[PDB]
């Protein structure tokens, strides 16, 4: 019964983390700021669309510069657009089109992306020979890759539904340091602002934070009743905020170690596939199966706004490091820019 | 706009790249997508390969030559896995002289994966595959882990074991090799540009990943049919084949597939058909009442597989009697499902 | 069974670890969330729209 | 490797007509404009002529519309030059010049070694200039070369389209700075560009051996592009 002594001590463990958090639950946020301005009229508009993809979009990815974004595509490819433009820049051919994922390097000179194939593919912007080329097939997931964020052009960290995470060198194609404990397909992770940790939402229903130097998991987070799809951080780095198929987001903060707000209406049922916060953290955006993205106020709760521009599921979006815009991805082919 | 000489050269740029990805989607949108689905060995990427063979040109010398150490690895792998078996299952060698070759094979199994198979090596697998211990114990596969192609590659090693050895193309087509991740390959064939993906290894939960395909032309659903006696693992909830009903259950009926012609293959029949004469098929189905004949015995499992089906009246499920390794029987059931295909759309 | 109970005591050790974090209070942690939103209200083009000649995707 | 090789040079008499072709190998020749730039004997960099990736746009100097033809062969990955009606002023070195345009791109990056050319005996353009034509330079010391447009190079995009190239003696010219103040792929960090509008700087620091040779700059605000005369850096 050396099972059961465990099993049953990891119920008392659970329990004493749940007293220690309901210790410091001295308020709550939704109470802690009844007094201010709700924030009103947020009425954005379609401020370009982006042509061209011929299948259902998957991913997309802001370029640090606030102008070029990557997007990835079922129809087998990999556009980067000048947004101001809307001029393509580049279209890159995939080897494999079940794409899931794509990711700007912060210094504009990779990107990435991967899907059912496994694996994370590198993609070198500034070849000698005038186009885009594959540098390097991170092989060694066992599941869909699901997600990517470079830390530098050296190093990447990706998520899969294989329920690991892991941190590779790229020049050598190495996992060198991994992060197990998730105990269902990885869907989605973020980067903290410095780079030092990462926050990451699984099939679990949980959101882990990990330290990424260390490669083990700092805090576990649970509340949600299904998949975590979604997941970014807030802009201080201190909190996260979740999406999910159980209709709801879900904001979470670190220092005090719990859930502090859930973001969700009577009448939305459907999935969430993606959350971005604005830059001053006070708008969530988030993304839903019913074809609509719904904005809101990530203090009160209240829902400040809709963007309603496309004819199937939003699939993904990201706000611009300045904060000028909002991008959604969709299953209807299209990109749409709003502000 | 009064663009900039550069400015105008980018956007020039841009409707280049328009007109070549709307050419692009000219082709892509004329493809007929095929989904290979099924339980790990069900026969999958043995049917991928077959499509290079028959519609690809492939598989030449040159490149079968590729899969000598892949051959050799699998030989290597399947005796030892025999071995380890007597020790487990308590078999002994019907010669003591023997005990030496398996302690041999062992220390061989030190050297590289190259073109390895010495000719020491290779005499101390032909012996043990000799002996009637290891015979019994190799009979008894249906308790343990060995690959279908043990008796093909072990029965040939003669053959194999010949330093001058060119892998044949059903040498190739025997090889077991596990891989991660989507396997794909595309051919034409009655004018129909076709894409058939290996969905392979994939450890993940289906329900978040199988809606990318929705709009496939057709599923091929592979069924091992030789997997019906496979003795029930440590903790294994149900035994293999039920493992696979479950599997086409969920793909069958799934609301991403509603268009998407369902195709069954009931494959290894060529294996089943030699098991179902030592093994009944109550061993998987104690509810069993029919012969122990391999065409009782395969109309059932078609039966149980396609009673799973919830909507009989609005789906049809298409079943073929496979044996993937068999180029002649794979040309002429996908010259089957090709005109299928052909006739519904 | 064996790896039941090795993934048993994994679970037991990651929880052991959370217990012992410092945690600090919700009204401690939702007030400095406010102030900084508070604080960054100015600079967020789409909490506080700016005029239409400041905004790339209205200008030219 | 990127690759770059002209042919087709020779001497001609006044009148004829003579083909150059262009060679290009180990980058995606089709996804570059390509440019034929020449270089009279103890002259400056003058351009010629241009085809767009795609070949949908062509723009010739006014010297030479109506005698030269540039065309491509895209498959066979070749750039080609077609002269007629050849006077004295032909007489120079021509150079195959590849030239990508996208955001962020770098164009002008490679140039050819170039083939000679030789003949025998018998307003609206843009502006550029280089007022002081040649400098004595100590190693080590730091330099700054000057550049003036007759139009502002400053566009309402807020890119300035001025380039500086380095001619070492005996080779082709090389890409030091794109778009005013982009220092280019392989160019040390020691080179940097600025200036406003109508006056450009090029600044060395702790100038190097390999540094010695001619300076141009040249606008890429609109066609005809032109360069000014360049500047010279001598040792002492
Ligand atoms: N005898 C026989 N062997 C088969 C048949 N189909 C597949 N195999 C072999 O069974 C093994 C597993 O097949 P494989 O294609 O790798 O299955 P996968 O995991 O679904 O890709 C390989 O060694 C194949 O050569 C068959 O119909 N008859």
């Amino acid at each position: 019964s050396e099972l059961d002594q465990l099993r049953q001590e990891a119920e008392q463990l659970k329990n004493q983390i749940r007293d220690a958090r309901k210790a410091c639950a001295d308020a709550t946020l939704s109470q802690i700021t009844n007094n201010i301005d709700p924030v009103g009229r947020i009425q954005m508009r379609t401020r370009r669309t982006l042509r061209g993809h011929l299948a259902k979009i998957y991913a997309m990815h802001w370029g640090t510069d606030s102008r070029l974004l990557v997007s990835a595509s079922q129809d087998g490819k990999l556009i980067i657009w000048d947004s101001y433009t809307t001029n393509k820049v580049h279209a890159i051919p995939l080897r494999s089109s079940w794409v899931m994922t794509c990711a700007y390097a912060p210094s504009g000179n990779y990107v990435a992306c991967g899907g059912l194939d496994n694996i994370c593919s590198i993609y070198n912007l500034k070849t000698r020979e005038g186009n885009v080329r594959v540098s390097r097939e991170l092989a060694g997931h066992t599941g869909y890759l699901s997600c990517c964020r470079f830390l530098d052009d050296n190093q990447i960290v990706t998520s899969s539904g294989d329920t690991t995470c892991a941190l590779w060198d790229i020049e050598t194609g190495q996992q060198t340091t991994t992060f197990t404990g998730h105990t269902g397909d990885v869907m989605s992770l973020s980067l903290a602002p410095d780079t030092r940790l990462f926050v990451s939402g699984a099939c679990d229903a949980s959101a882990k934070l990990w330290d990424v130097r260390e490669g083990m998991c700092r805090q576990t987070f649970t509340g949600h009743e299904s998949d975590i799809n979604a997941i970014c951080f807030f802009p201080n780095g201190n909190a996260f905020a979740t999406g999910s198929d159980d209709a709801t987001c879900r904001l979470f903060d670190l220092r005090a170690d719990q859930e502090l707000m859930t973001y969700s209406h009577d009448n939305i049922i459907c999935g969430i596939t993606s959350v971005s916060f604005s830059k001053s953290g006070r708008l969530l955006l988030a993304g839903y199966d019913d074809f609509n993205c719904n904005v809101w106020d990530a203090l009160k709760a209240d829902r400040a706004g809709v963007l309603a521009g496309h004819d199937n599921r939003v699939s993904c979006l990201g706000v611009t490091d300045d904060g000028m815009a909002v991008a959604t991805g969709s299953w209807d082919s299209f990109l749409k820019i709003w502000n | 706009c009064t663009l900039s000489a550069e400015d105008k050269a980018a956007v020039e740029r841009s409707k280049m790249i328009d007109r070549n990805l709307r050419e692009d989607g000219e082709k892509a949108a004329r493809e007929v997508k095929l989904l290979l689905l099924g339980a790990g060995e069900s026969g999958k990427s043995t049917i991928v390969k077959q499509m290079k063979i028959i519609h690809e040109a492939g598989y030449s010398e040159e490149e079968c030559k590729q899969y000598k150490a892949v051959v050799y690895s699998n030989t290597i792998q399947s005796i030892i896995a025999i071995i380890r078996a007597m020790g487990r299952l308590k078999i002994d060698f019907g010669d003591s002289a023997r005990a030496d070759d398996a302690r041999q094979l062992f220390v061989l199994a030190g050297a590289a994966e190259e073109g390895f198979m010495t000719a020491e090596l290779a005499g101390v697998i032909k012996r043990l595959w000799k002996d009637s211990g290891v015979q019994a114990c190799f009979n008894r596969s249906r308790e343990y882990q060995l690959n279908d192609s043990a008796a093909y590659y072990l029965n040939d090693l003669d053959r194999i074991a010949q330093p001058n050895y060119i892998p044949t193309q059903q040498d190739v087509l025997r090889t077991r090799v596990k891989t991660t991740g989507i396997v794909e390959t595309h051919f034409t064939f009655k004018d129909l540009h076709f894409k058939m993906f290996d969905v392979g290894g994939q450890r993940s939960e289906r329900k978040k990943w199988i809606h990318c395909f929705e709009g496939v032309t057709a599923i091929i659903f592979c069924v091992a049919l030789s997997d019906y006696d496979l003795v029930l693992a440590e903790d294994e909830e149900m035994n293999r084949m039920h493992e696979s009903m479950k599997l086409f259950d969920s793909i069958c009926n799934n609301k991403w597939f509603t268009d998407t012609s369902i195709i069954l293959f009931l494959n290894k029949k060529d294996l089943f058909e030699e098991k179902i004469k030592k093994s009944p098929l109550t061993i998987c189905y104690p509810e069993y009442a029919g012969s122990n004949t391999y065409e009782e015995a395969a109309a059932y499992i078609q039966c149980q597989f396609e009673d799973l089906n919830k909507r009989k009246d609005t789906k049809e499920i298409y079943t073929h009697f496979t044996c993937a390794t068999d180029t002649k029987n794979v040309q002429f059931v996908f010259d089957a499902v090709t005109d299928v295909i052909i006739k519904n759309n | 069974n064996t790896a039941s109970i090795a993934q048993a005591r994994k679970l037991v050790e990651q929880l052991k670890m959370e217990a012992n974090i410092d945690r600090i209070k919700v009204s401690k942690a939702a007030a400095d969330l406010m102030a900084y939103c508070e604080a960054h209200a100015k600079e967020d083009p789409l909490l506080t729209p700016v005029p239409a000649s400041e905004n790339p995707f209205r200008e030219k | 490797d990127v690759q770059l090789v002209e042919s087709g040079g020779g001497l001609v008499q006044p009148g004829g007509s003579r083909k150059l072709s262009c060679s290009a190998s180990g980058f995606a020749f089709s996804s570059f404009g390509m440019h034929w730039v020449r270089q009279a004997p103890e002259k400056g960099l003058e351009w010629v002529a241009y085809i767009s990736s795609g070949s949908g746009t062509i723009y010739y100097a006014d010297t030479v519309k109506g005698r030269f033809t540039i065309s491509r062969d895209d498959p066979k990955n070749t750039l080609f030059l077609q002269m007629t009606s050849l006077r004295s002023e032909d007489t120079a070195m021509y150079y195959c010049v590849r030239s990508i345009y996208y955001y962020g791109s770098s164009p002008f990056d490679f140039w050819g070694q170039g083939t000679t050319l030789t003949v025998s005996s018998g307003g609206s353009d843009i502006v550029m200039t280089q007022a002081t034509s040649s400098v004595p330079v100590t190693p080590g010391e730091s330099v700054s070369i000057s550049c003036r447009s007759s139009k502002s190079l400053l566009h309402s995009n807020g890119n300035t389209y001025l380039y500086w190239f380095l001619q070492r003696p005996g080779q082709s010219p090389q890409l030091l700075i794109y778009r005013m103040s982009n220092l280019a792929s392989g160019v040390p960090d020691r080179f940097s560009g600025s200036g406003s509008g109508t006056a450009f700087t090029l600044t060395i620091s702790r100038l190097e051996a390999e540094d010695v040779g001619v300076y141009y700059c040249m606008q890429h605000l609109e066609y005809p592009l032109t360069f000014g005369a360049g500047t010279k850096l001598e040792l002492k």
